[PDB]
RNA sequence: GUUGGAGAGUUUGAUCCUGGCUCAGGGUGAACGCUGGCGGCGUGCCUAAGACAUGCAAGUCGUGCGGGCCGCGGGGUUUUACUCCGUGGUCAGCGGCGGACGGGUGAGUAACGCGUGGGUGACCUACCCGGAAGAGGGGGACAACCCGGGGAAACUCGGGCUAAUCCCCCAUGUGGACCCGCCCCUUGGGGUGUGUCCAAAGGGCUUUGCCCGCUUCCGGAUGGGCCCGCGUCCCAUCAGCUAGUUGGUGGGGUAAUGGCCCACCAAGGCGACGACGGGUAGCCGGUCUGAGAGGAUGGCCGGCCACAGGGGCACUGAGACACGGGCCCCACUCCUACGGGAGGCAGCAGUUAGGAAUCUUCCGCAAUGGGCGCAAGCCUGACGGAGCGACGCCGCUUGGAGGAAGAAGCCCUUCGGGGUGUAAACUCCUGAACCCGGGACGAAACCCCCGACGAGGGGACUGACGGUACCGGGGUAAUAGCGCCGGCCAACUCCGUGCCAGCAGCCGCGGUAAUACGGAGGGCGCGAGCGUUACCCGGAUUCACUGGGCGUAAAGGGCGUGUAGGCGGCCUGGGGCGUCCCAUGUG
């Protein structure tokens, strides 16, 4: 066995453990700003939109998402929150949103 | 320079889509005639324009489709049947000579 | 290695001297000038018709033999003036002039040219100043062919350094007598060289 | 990164390094990006030595690395020189 | 400098043409036999991608940080216990950067895999370079250590303490990201307007400023993914293939386009200019052959690919879907207490296997290259060299000058005589080997002081080859071996043998005069090599572009029709696809 190895599998790891954390809060939290999103609460869909977009940017300083992929995953949001409400009520907040 | 094709269109018979026979000539490696070999490039039309019979420059572009890399950038003439019966006849001939038969 | 044999009876072989054993063969000794036929158990019945390919040969290993080096780098020799650009069997011999077993040998300093290489070999000899062993060796227009000082009182040098008052060089060349030394003027010409070969013969030879 | 360092032509015992602005990880005697001199440190000739100033001076605003052997000789070409007052 | 092109043998009583088989020429990663003195430079599992024991092959930083241990030096006490600071030997850990580069082998693939040239307005990029700005405030974990349980072992389970460049919340945000808006450009490119979200970490010393770092941003360079244009072996005794198949809109996924992947809708896509299947092989720079045109080939060195016992899979990360990292199954080997676990050389070297054949368990990290480090340094089976192998090319010795009308012996003789043959014997000369001594280049850097940390200058360290190469002196005459000798093919006779024994690449020799078999003498060719066997090209205008042919010699379809395709008369003009020309980028 070679101690220099296993060490960066420990590694790992680890921070798997970290980086399965930060994903599966985004999926949850955005999965959870979609569903605010439906029946039109602009109030707490903009709330939740809002906490959702740092949590993504601060998975993008790290080594979870990248620059380009978290980017990505904040149009997937802000643009299809902007259109739920489309079909109901219009922006009360206007957080992550510009008119 | 991402290429530039000119060639014939001869499939309709798709949605945003088209079949172009682009041909080229040119001295054979060894025996050194010219020849002339074609090749059909699935190109991109979106709105539809271009119709089965029309003569057509195409261009090397962004990947659409698994076998569409290329979108049309003009139209050098409508109206050129000639080929695509030329095309058919060659598309047709293949029920002749087949191991199953052909009959009078 | 080298050949190393009975040398006059390629004084015969060939059916011409050649100089190779030296400062006897200019005799009424040197084989051939009792028997001229050459070798074995017949050299003296009837020769009949010699192949086109015979012939082609014969002049080939005379000049092979007759300049004291073995075939292999023979070779090499030929196949390096067809490679430069002049007149190929002018091209050649020009380079057998310039190797260091034969560039003694007419610089005077030996009986025959089995000879004048051991003196190469040997550490005797100074090339614009030092000391060579290698009959290989390429030389040049203008190279100091000379003795190293050390050799210099040795009898065979010397009775050998005498006769040159009686000879001269040949035009491509001066020879310094009594300062031991010698001088490459220039390669030679097919003009110089009156050999007993025909050389073009040679060369078909090698093109075959 | 970017680098400059020696690489071998020679054989045995007769080593004649060149020059070479090639990246990193490359293989030593390798594809280089640009042939900028060579080194002949056996000496045997009166040019036993050449650069080129001018491209190392590229080289350099461009962010490749020497090694120490290969600093020490675009030193002593004139490679790292300075003048006026 | 048009730099370059040899053919013969054999069908017949003979001759002319066709036509095959055959030989001469060069070529190797070679083997085999007889033989084998040397050195330099190459080069050495082509067979089982069969299986591998032992050692090493990737780690480094104490200047990211907290301790174990085993001491050593100094402190609070009058003396003990115990506790305080540093420090050395050391050992894992926490953290950073690397493990993807280097090396190996071509099993696999006929394929954007490789070569050539372009797109990327569809992309990332660590350490390095330049440019713009910024490090304020608060919180917590996991090891190490301690205490405890499972286990034959592998190791695994449990609760507690803690630091940091490790983890997280808040603020400032020069700038950046995303949503919507306009304005240039035009496939996702550049600006700007509101809302929204994100920064960081401190160690060291020449301590009031220099150094290695830190964070957000444009850019340089570097490397790289992905897409297209042409090039890319055979067999049609494989002709029809295709259902994620071809395309559409929505979606997911990635650094990124896209049936890539999913849902839903239309019914397409491909193919004789070879779709499909089967066979074979990594591709190229180049290498061999050849007058050229082509034919043959891709060990070594180098550029790209693909695997790491067979197969699938994801994590970490800028990067892989990772040889000496990870999860699962199978074959194989192995430990076992019959629960279970370990193991992967096609990295160097060796063993075993196989086979006609392929080597040392060498020295050293001095050079050069890479990782890490402020640095001294540390790891370096890359690599630098040595060993072994005539395996290959080249350099070299075995002597040389003199010597009989010509020893002996050996062979022929027409018995006069001919030949080995100036060869040997001795005469003289030189001095491989060996002996003595001296004895390298390859190596000046990083570092240290001056000087500014810069330019420049000065000092110091260091050689695995090696006591080699090479220089001075000394010195002995001092390995020859293979093929062939009827023709092609350089070389001729005696015996022995008698279609026997035997040679042979082709025709062929041998049935008592054998230039052919086995020996001798003599001869030709080569020489530390000469031969034989296998393969590549030439010969072979015997695949015929250069450069062929069908009346009888192998060959005109048994005759028409006509489709694809190939080809085309005279006169002028427009295009410039070909083809020519010049400049240019690439090669
Ligand atoms: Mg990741
Ligand atoms: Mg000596
Ligand atoms: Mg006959
Ligand atoms: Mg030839
Ligand atoms: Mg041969
Ligand atoms: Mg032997
Ligand atoms: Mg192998
Ligand atoms: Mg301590
Ligand atoms: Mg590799
Ligand atoms: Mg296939
Ligand atoms: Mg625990
Ligand atoms: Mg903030
Ligand atoms: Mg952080
Ligand atoms: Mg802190
Ligand atoms: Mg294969
Ligand atoms: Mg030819
Ligand atoms: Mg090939
Ligand atoms: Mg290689
Ligand atoms: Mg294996
Ligand atoms: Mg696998
Ligand atoms: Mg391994
Ligand atoms: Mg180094
Ligand atoms: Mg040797
Ligand atoms: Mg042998
Ligand atoms: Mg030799
Ligand atoms: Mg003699
Ligand atoms: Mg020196
Ligand atoms: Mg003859
Ligand atoms: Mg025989
Ligand atoms: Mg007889
Ligand atoms: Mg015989
Ligand atoms: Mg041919
Ligand atoms: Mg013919
Ligand atoms: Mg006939
Ligand atoms: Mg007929
Ligand atoms: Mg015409
Ligand atoms: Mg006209
Ligand atoms: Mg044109
Ligand atoms: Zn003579």
């Amino acid at each position: 066995r070679n101690l220099s190895a296993l060490k960066r599998h420990r590694q790992s790891l680890k921070r798997r453990l970290r980086n399965k954390a930060k994903k599966s809060a985004i999926k949850t939290l955005s999965k959870k700003a979609i569903q605010l999103a439906q029946e039109g609460k602009a109030e707490e869909a903009l709330k939740i939109m809002r906490k959702a977009e740092s949590l993504i940017d601060k998975a993008a300083k790290g080594s979870t998402l990248h620059k380009n992929a978290a980017a990505r995953r904040k149009s997937r949001l802000m643009r299809k929150v902007r259109q739920l409400l489309e079909a109901a009520g219009a922006p009360l907040i206007g957080g992550g949103l510009s008119a | 320079p991402k290429k530039v094709l000119t060639g014939v269109v001869v499939s309709d018979k798709m949605q945003k889509t088209v079949t172009v026979l682009v041909e080229r000539q040119f001295p054979h490696p060894l025996y050194g005639k010219v020849i002339k070999r074609s090749k059909k490039y699935l190109a991109h039309d979106p709105e539809e324009k271009y119709k089965l019979g029309d003569v057509v420059e195409i261009i090397e572009s962004r990947p659409i489709s698994k076998r569409k890399r290329f979108r049309v950038l003009r139209l050098v003439e409508s109206g050129r049947m000639d080929l695509v019966e030329k095309y058919l006849i060659r598309r047709q001939n293949y029920e002749s000579l087949s191991k199953r038969g052909g009959k009078a | 290695g080298r050949y190393i044999g009975p040398v006059c009876r390629l004084c015969r072989r060939e059916g011409v001297k050649l100089y190779l054993k030296g400062e006897r063969c200019y005799s009424p000794k040197c084989a051939m000038e009792r028997r001229p036929y050459p070798p074995g158990q017949h050299g003296q019945k009837r020769a009949r018709r010699p192949s086109d390919y015979a012939v082609r040969l014969r002049e080939k290993q005379k000049l092979r033999r007759i300049y004291g080096i073995s075939e292999r780098q023979f070779r090499n020799l030929f196949e390096e003036a067809s490679k430069k650009k002049g007149v190929t069997g002018s091209v050649f011999l020009g380079l057998l002039e310039s190797r260091l077993d034969n560039v003694v040998y007419r610089l005077g300093f030996a009986v025959s040219r089995r000879q004048a290489r051991q003196l190469v070999r040997h550490g005797h000899i100074t090339v614009n100043g030092r000391r060579v062993d290698l009959p290989s060796y390429r030389v040049r227009p203008g190279d100091e062919i000379a003795v190293a000082e050390k050799s210099r009182n040795l009898e065979l040098i010397r009775q050998n350094l005498e006769a040159m008052k009686g000879r001269k060089v040949g035009p491509w060349l001066s020879l310094d007598v009594e300062g031991m030394k010698g001088k490459f003027l220039r390669l030679p010409d097919r003009e110089d060289l009156a050999l007993p070969v025909n050389e073009q013969l040679v060369i078909e030879f090698y093109s075959r | 990164m970017v680098k400059i360092r020696l690489a071998r032509f020679g054989s045995k015992h007769n080593p004649h390094y060149r020059i070479v602005v090639t990246d990193a990880r490359r293989k030593r005697d390798g594809k280089y990006i640009e042939k900028i001199g060579y080194y002949d440190p056996r000496k045997t000739t009166p040019d036993w030595l050449k650069v080129d100033v001018e491209r190392a001076r590229y080289w350099l605003s461009v962010g490749a690395q020497p090694t120490d052997t290969a600093r020490r000789l675009l030193r002593q070409a004139g490679v790292f020189r300075q003048e006026a007052r």
